[PDB]
């Protein structure tokens, strides 16, 4: 069999993180939802 | 198990639904029909889901 | 390629245990623009290169984590700005 | 006779034992220094060492060829060369 199953599994639940916490910074701090 | 397939031009008597289908001729005498199309079921299930 | 092309051989695992060294920079240099955002440029041999300012120029393996990886980067890269 | 026979029957043919393909190994039976005795057995031998080189031939031919392959099952694909290797296990 040829997958990923150890390389991007510890790798994408990391990137989604990254993700979430910039649509954060962007709202509560510079306040993108008010304009 | 995973629906995957690495076999190009040579046949094991399979070919969001479809993409599977039956090649009834080529088939081994000594493993029945049956459990072949019980086979063809749960790839194609797994593909689906 | 070769890997998905192959199924059994007698290079199967050899081959295997060459790709498995043969990636071992590739994933570093993943490793590298995730969680500082600057990679190590060395000629351009990363498959990604680079006011709103996003301009960067991206238009093998699975594609579907390469853009991914393109977004995942580029806003840390604005974090820095 | 000593190491000519096994060198034949390795698969390496020699002087003696000459290779054809359309006779296999062969005694030169063109001596009056080897006799109807002798060469019948010989001759039982000759063909063991003419069956084997067809195989390693084709063996050899089909198997470690190509990277691993459109598609002909008796010149290409996957179950070829199994078949190749359970063949030369045997």
């Amino acid at each position: 069999v040829l997958m990923k199953r150890s390389i991007t599994a510890p790798l994408a639940a990391h990137i989604s993180l990254v993700n979430k916490a910039a649509v954060d910074y962007f709202f509560v701090e510079l306040h993108l939802e008010a304009h | 198990l995973h629906g995957l397939l690495l076999d190009q031009h040579e046949e094991f008597f399979i070919k969001s639904l479809k993409q599977f289908s039956l090649r009834v001729e080529i088939l081994p005498s000594y493993i029945p029909v049956r459990v072949a199309e019980k086979i063809l079921f749960v790839g194609e299930s797994v593909q689906m889901f | 390629q070769e890997a998905l092309h192959n199924c059994s051989n007698e290079h199967y695992p050899v081959l295997l245990s060459l790709l498995k060294t043969s990636c071992e920079p590739y994933t570093r240099f993943i490793h590298d623009w995730v969680y500082s955002g600057v990679f190590r440029d060395a000629y351009g041999e990363f498959m990604i290169q680079v006011k709103l300012y996003w301009t960067h120029g991206y238009v093998v393996f699975l594609k579907h984590i390469a853009h991914d990886i393109y977004v995942c980067g580029k806003t840390i890269n604005l974090l820095k700005l | 006779m000593i190491h000519e026979l096994l060198l034949a029957l390795s698969g390496y043919p020699g002087s003696i034992f000459t290779w054809n393909k359309r006779s296999g190994l062969q005694v030169s039976q063109d001596f009056p220094f080897l006799h109807p005795s002798e060469t019948s057995v010989l001759n039982r031998l000759c063909r063991l060492g003419t069956d084997y080189i067809r195989f390693t031939e084709f063996i050899e031919q089909y198997t470690g060829h190509v990277q691993q392959q459109q598609g002909q099952g008796g010149l290409h694909g996957i179950y070829l060369r199994a078949f190749c290797t359970g063949l030369d296990s045997v």
